[PDB]
């Protein structure tokens, strides 16, 4: 099911950034608030989780040098 | 050439003597 | 479908850097918050999902030099 | 439509500058709170994004030195 | 009862990176709020009771060399 | 239209020094909250939004020097 | 007008270095809440405006030396 | 007006040394607050404003050296 | 007036060390709040102004060195 | 009166220490909070005072050297 979490991660990702990551939510009486995580993180994440799936080719081995 | 005219990459383009006799170049402030 | 991807979140770099991103609405009892990303984020986003997508050329490769 | 939003974030830049950019916004209960941004990121998204639409010159090539 | 450790720990760190990590919850007149941990810590959680887990290898020994 | 944006910005600088930039504002119900720009940048706003405009010498080029 | 907003930030810098720069005044219901500006500035600032303005001597060319 | 000028400054000084420098006032209804200000910028401020006035002499010049 | 001045100076530095520095004073609606300093500049200034008045010295100059 | 001086300084620094300094007293409607020292600062005045009044030697000087 990696499929579904990557993307499931990446809208989250999407989300967040635009403007819609909700933190807090009241109605009168009945409050929670979601914890907030950084950016920079939910990239690695999303990075990790995206070649841990058998996605296609990201990363090339180093590089060649040649006169 | 090529160093009498403009020099390297414009370099002395303002750099014009005012080719004269010593004379020229003596008697006007050699007091 | 990239391409609207790349509009909204334009858009929302937009209405963040003027004055148009709200971090939190209210109505007495209704309230609900957004949790805040940086600008220098966004324009990472931005860039990033910019040069992915099937859009033109925008960054060239080194430079050359010669006498 | 460059030169719209181009003119919009100069408005907006000045409107910050004096002393006119509302944060918060709030009236019986229905209240609203803008993310701010700090003057200098404005700056520098007006200058590149001036620098994209077909704004007149404002930037030269280094500068050449000669005796 | 670790595979289910690993289970519950994965779950958790999916719910905290996207949106479903709840740091305080609030009915009327009641309230509780919970300790919110860190991502790296979390990952370093995962790692070290995954690799005391039977479950499969996931890192390897050094990289050696030859010409 | 950059005279009288001087004099405004001028102006702006003038109440914001001595005592005369509001922050915020409030009636019972209606209140309002500006963003609060530093002191130098809205300096070197003035400074450059003059130099720019048909605003007189102020500054000169470097110092010579001579025995 | 240079004399009169001279004079101004001079009581100005006066009254907030005594007791008397004001930043918040509220009668119930109607709150201000004026910015406020550190002293360093604000000193710069009214040395700028006065050199600027035809009073004066309070300056001198460096210093000479001899023997 | 500077003599009543150096005596309101000695007075203030007083005041915030020992305890009687007021920073708010509230009333059931009207409070006002002043902003405080670091006693070091006070004192440079009475020193400078006591220097330039016509009291007499309080610090001399540089130090000579005699065998 | 110097003197029980001095003295008043003393008398709130004592207040201050044991418990006694008011800094805030409240009551039905009335309330207000004394500027707090640090106890250094407070101590420096009792110093240097018991100094200045005429009262018995309490410094030397330098030291001596003798074999 | 600096022998009871002595007393008082002692006594409060014994109170701050173990549980017995009040940093604020509130009965309804009225209220009071005292500055807090530090207590490095408390014991250099304690040093102070101490050494400053008649009472007997605590510290003696420097140290010999013989072999």
């Amino acid at each position: 099911t990696r499929q579904e979490e990557l993307a499931a991660a990446r809208a989250a990702l999407h989300d967040l950034m635009t403007g819609k990551r909700v933190a807090t939510v009241q109605k009168d009486g009945r409050r929670v608030e979601f914890t907030a995580t950084s950016v920079s993180d939910l990239k690695k994440y999303i990075a990790e989780l995206e070649v841990q799936t058998g996605m296609t080719q990201r990363r090339r081995g180093p590089a060649g040098f040649y006169v | 050439y090529h160093g009498g005219g403009s020099g390297f990459g414009g370099q002395l383009r303002s750099w014009n003597p005012p080719s004269e006799s010593v004379d020229a170049a003596l008697l006007p402030n050699f007091t």
